[PDB]
């Protein structure tokens, strides 16, 4: 019971730590680059107007 | 004779374009074709290859006459063509002729007068129409159409006009659209009953590399072929830096009857290659987040063959003797062997995967490292040091070598 | 009742700027009046008065302003606004964007002269449209169904196959069966290949005697595009409301029309709207799009299908944005489906028809049509929401229910949306292909469908 | 040496004539006296901001970030004043220096400069923070004239092949380093660990140098081969078999 738990629990930690890393290194930076582009383009439209 | 450059030279009739324009690139000639009488745009960031594609297409193609317009671009590049093209020869009746004998250049460099950039464009297409009228197939290169749009903007500013998007004049889209309408395949005026064409290839230089640029965005509303270049391919030294996900050609149906006569095996291979590259793009987004370990063996094959195509088919160095120019026999032969290996590797996995002992891509790798290395090495065969017969015989021998390896599985 | 008085001719040009000529010393100038210009080499051009103030008049020139000069060029003022000749003999003819012949036939011998701006139809005299057009296309006839007398544009983008969609509708359109269309076709700023494609398809379909073409190409003058849709619609109103025909009207790039309006408005130095377009562009587009429908006691109709190209694929751009506030829905053509080689590339989520709610159902089509239409839409919306989740979490996180939506979404694009350019599915074939996809789910998940429709149609 | 100096407290409109005085002096030295001239222009970013200041005061058409609508054409009148001419034994080489605002290479100043100049050398804050010197990052950098200044009789026969294989290995090593931040070291295959070893040795041995160390091209190429041999020759897929068989066994 301890070894079937331990081997099943080790897998779920790896999958979870991979999501914490992917959100920190891949997903959040893509949102921040998008959001920085939008602000830059809205300054352009304002200067054209 | 003398002709007004702002007026179109007349023709008896305009014709559908049925015959390819051959660039000597494996990408382009296979994946995104163009035609005699076609219109093309090449947008990209700085240092992507817009000039090198334009010069390579000018050196090695099936056109009778080349008109090269360099408006708003470097003086060292017009000097490069004047150095390079006299030394470079095509062969005619068993005799060599310099490609400068079929070429004319129009220059107005980035430090020359800004209003003369417009004069260069209309001069170049008027010279191109004049040779079309002799019954020639002409290609006109415009080394950046963005530099003419930028000249329209300064004059519009000093005339104190009301602008459209990004300060450009409201007439910019009509200027571009009526310039590209001067391309086509034609019955000429007059009575020796001949035909000719102009193909136009226009580079575009979107500022910051952003294709939402008003000049790019107007241009893609007009042209029938789009070769979109990527700065992330150029920074890897992956050349030609053509993004195969965004790029397209509208002429692929017109060329059906050409390939169905001359290269009857090709359209299935082209179709499979686009599917492998699109499947890899869907896998790669999963792989980046999930970490590759969950993949099926047919997906590991798909990733590896997409990598083989991306690295060893879609990639050429234009400044080395074996890949300066790639013939369509070498192009169809290379793709045939890569797609053949894919179908065999996929069959071996898919057939055995139900059994207690079964094939995997890792087994195929360890069994076939020499065939994989031979497949990556197909590109290095030289179309003028080696013969057509020698190249085709070698590619047939690779097919026997890989068939004997899969028989051994 | 004729203008029997002599025309005044002036050599009083005072400025030339973009598409505009300015005159002075003009006698009682008239707004919207037509002018004929003769250049020093004997070339003739035509134009319209855009503004008057005292003895000064501003003229837009339809064929452009090259070679005009302030001393020898002369302008004849015609005494009247723009009235086009009309006749029923205009069917089986080809004209340019000015309505001049290009088929080597003669000029139109008029049955009447009509003002290209039309006349306002009283809202009391309109008939509400309820006759369904079967276009043959399942993504339309199933989920965006079209009433005869509607206006519904195709919203598209550069490189997409919107011309094949429009041509297929011209081949396949007719009424639902438990009459045929006259076609009026306007091209503004098309390439020669587009003009050849449509013209060749009407010749090859053998129906070229029941179509009228007005062609302005990308090498023709931009300012003719201002009048091209208005010549097409003035022809359709004669055929529909005097000759009692049923007319289908195609306006093949309203984006090139809007760009020509921006050229003139910028040249006049007016206060801009959004993206530099005229501040009156809603009102201008409404005078084109509202020229459609049915009228009391006349047995004819006009249906409009405009076509748009969205710059940078953006539906929030002024051209598609204003068009959605006037037209009764849209058909949206999608680069995502086109890159997957689905044809038609129609995305059913942003697509709409505002008149289908009354054109379908018992006696109109079949009683299940609304329920299938709602349930297919709901499943495809949920399938896209599942797919967007799955792309992060991977397939092992999905329920059996999520895999039913993901299977439905693949099957719906392969079977319902994909069709091919000459396949002509009825409404009834379309609705039964719909049930073959709703069969992917147990009845407990089909929550938009009432139990009587489930009981009658699900078990088949 | 000739020095033209405008400082942070000197008039801002002198800055638009300063580089034109320098380039006029270089043209006399190169094309009348037949010297070889090296021209250094310091903060073209200050030139371009002085140009924006002048053009804004005239109410001229703006381009991106409010820069003058003609700034490409203006910068081209500076940068095209370089090179060699037929029948004269002098030359002008230009090395302008830019500060990219907020480190952004897509900003109008580096953007329009990269469209005119024959490549760029790119100095990276992330290499400087790590105390590497010189902080040059090869991937954003370019030389357009390199292709025909190198090879047999020019430098050494391997130079192009070595260079392109170093670009390929550095780019793949950088993609493994980005991937390892998601999946950790335990998920890497043995091939990933080769590119990740190359990445670390390349920055210490090839890039890092110090301010008075002066390496020959031949020293640079042999440092290059010492790093390419980290891999089996079958992984060196940019290099043709003739170049491998001659230079790899060393
Ligand atoms: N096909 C190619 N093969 C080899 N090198 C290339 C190729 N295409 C581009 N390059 C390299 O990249 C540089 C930039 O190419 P260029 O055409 O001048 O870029 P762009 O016009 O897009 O700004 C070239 O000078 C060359 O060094
Ligand atoms: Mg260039």
């Amino acid at each position: 019971s301890l070894q079937t738990s331990f081997v099943t629990l080790d897998e779920a930690i790896k999958i979870t730590n991979r999501r914490v890393n992917a959100i920190e290194h891949v997903i959040i930076p893509r949102i921040e680059r998008t959001l920085a582009y939008i602000i830059t383009e809205l300054d352009e439209r304002e200067r054209e107007e | 004779q003398v002709w007004p450059v702002r007026q179109v030279r007349p023709v008896t009739e305009k014709l559908p374009a049925n015959h390819p324009l051959l660039t000597g690139q494996r990408v382009l000639d296979a994946l995104f074709p163009c035609v005699q009488g076609g219109t093309t745009a090449i947008p990209g960031a700085f240092g992507c290859g817009k000039t090198v594609i334009s010069q390579s297409l000018s050196k090695y193609s099936n056109s009778d006459v080349i008109i090269y317009v360099g408006c708003g671009e470097r003086g060292n590049e017009m000097s490069e063509v004047l150095r390079d093209f006299p030394e470079l020869t095509m062969e005619v009746d068993g005799k060599v002729e310099s490609i400068m004998k079929r070429t004319a250049l129009v220059a107005n460099t980035s430090n020359m007068p800004v209003a003369a950039r417009e004069a260069s464009i209309y001069t170049g297409i008027t010279l191109s129409e004049y040779f079309r009228d002799m019954g020639y197939h002409v290609s006109m290169m415009a080394d950046s159409t963005s530099r003419w749009a930028e000249a329209l903007r300064e004059i519009s500013g000093r005339l104190a006009e009301m602008p459209a998007d990004s300060g450009y004049p409201a007439y910019l889209g009509a200027r571009l659209a009526s310039f590209y309408e001067r391309a086509g395949r034609v019955k000429c005026l007059g009575n020796p009953e001949r035909e000719g064409s102009v193909s136009i290839v226009g580079a575009v230089s979107p500022p910051g590399g952003d294709f939402s640029d008003p000049v790019t965005s107007a241009t893609l509303g007009i042209v029938q072929v789009f070769w979109g270049l990527d700065k992330k391919l150029a920074q890897r030294k992956h050349f030609p830096s053509v993004n195969w996900l965004i790029s397209y050609s509208k002429y692929m149906r017109a060329l059906d009857e050409y390939y169905d006569k001359h290269f009857t095996e090709f359209v299935p291979l082209r179709t499979k290659a686009k599917e492998i590259l699109q499947e890899e793009e869907d896998l790669a987004e999963i792989v980046q987040l999930v970490g590759k370990a969950s993949l099926a063996e047919t997906d590991k094959i798909t990733l590896e063959v997409a990598k083989l195509i991306k690295d060893d088919f879609l990639q050429q160095n234009g400044y080395t003797p074996y890949d300066r120019f790639c013939p369509f026999y070498k192009t169809v032969g290379m793709l045939s062997n890569m797609i053949s290996f894919y179908d065999m590797a996929r069959r071996a996995v898919e057939t055995t995967a139900q059994s207690d002992n079964k094939i995997t891509w890792s087994i195929i790798r360890e069994h076939m490292g020499e065939i994989l290395y031979k497949l990556s090495s197909m590109k290095f065969k030289d179309p003028v040091k080696d013969g057509e017969a020698k190249i085709k015989a070698d590619y047939a021998q690779l097919l026997e070598d890989m068939q004997n390896a899969f028989r051994s599985l | 009742n004729y203008l029997s008085q002599p025309r005044l001719t002036y050599k009083t040009v005072s400025g030339v700027n973009g598409p505009l000529v300015i005159l002075d010393h003009v006698k009682f100038p008239r707004y919207a009046e037509i002018v004929h210009l003769t250049l020093p080499d004997g070339t003739k051009r035509s134009g319209q008065v855009l503004e008057v103030s005292g003895s000064k008049a501003v003229v837009q020139v339809f064929e452009g302003t090259s070679g005009i000069d302030a001393k020898k060029t002369s302008c004849e003022f015609t005494g009247d606004i723009l009235r086009t000749p009309v006749s029923e003999d205009m069917l089986g003819r080809v004209f340019n964007g000015s309505g001049k012949p290009i088929d080597r036939g003669p000029v139109v011998l008029a049955e009447d002269f009509l003002d290209i701006m039309g006349q306002p139809i009283n809202p009391q005299c309109r008939i509400y449209p309820e006759e369904m057009i079967q276009t043959g296309i399942s993504a339309i006839d199933g989920m965006n169904s079209i009433a005869r007398g509607q206006k519904i544009p195709i919203f598209s983008a550069a490189g997409l196959p919107h011309n094949e969609i429009a041509a297929q509708i011209c081949r396949q359109a007719g009424l639902v069966k438990k009459e045929n269309f006259a076609i009026v076709f306007a091209a503004m700023g098309v390439n020669m290949e587009t003009a050849r494609f449509f013209k060749s398809d009407f010749e090859e379909n053998g129906s070229m005697d029941n179509v009228c073409l007005f062609l302005n190409l990308a090498n023709d003058p931009t300012i003719e595009r201002i009048i091209t849709p208005r010549l097409a619609l003035t022809t359709a109103e004669f055929l529909a409301y005097q000759c009692e025909k049923h007319v289908l009207v195609i306006l093949t790039d309203m984006s090139s029309y809007a760009e020509a309006l921006r050229e003139v408005s910028a040249a006049r130095e007016e206060v801009p709207g959004r993206r530099g377009f005229p501040g009156y562009m809603y009102t201008d587009l409404a005078t084109i799009y509202e020229r459609a429908g049915r009228v009391e006691g006349r047995n004819g109709s006009i249906t409009q299908i405009p076509i748009l190209t969205m710059p940078n694929d953006d539906i929030t751009h002024p051209i598609p944005d204003l068009t959605g506030y006037i037209t009764e829905g849209q058909i949206y053509v999608d680069r995502q489906l086109h890159n997957r080689q689905i044809y038609p590339p129609i995305n059913v989520l942003p697509s709409l028809s505002r008149l289908m709610k009354s054109a379908i159902g018992e006696g109109m089509t079949r009683k299940d049509h609304a329920d299938v239409s709602n349930q297919l839409y709901a499943c495809y919306a949920i399938g896209k929401d599942v797919q967007a989740m799955k792309a992060v979490v991977g397939e092992e996180a999905l329920t059996s229910d999520d895999l039913l939506y993901l299977e439905f979404l693949q099957k719906f694009e392969k079977n319902f949306i994909t069709q091919g350019p000459y396949e002509n599915r009825t409404v009834y074939e379309t609705l039964d292909i719909g049930w073959q996809l709703l069969r992917i789910f147990p009845k407990e998940m089909l929550k938009r469908i009432p139990q009587s429709t489930l009981s009658e149609f699900y078990p088949r």
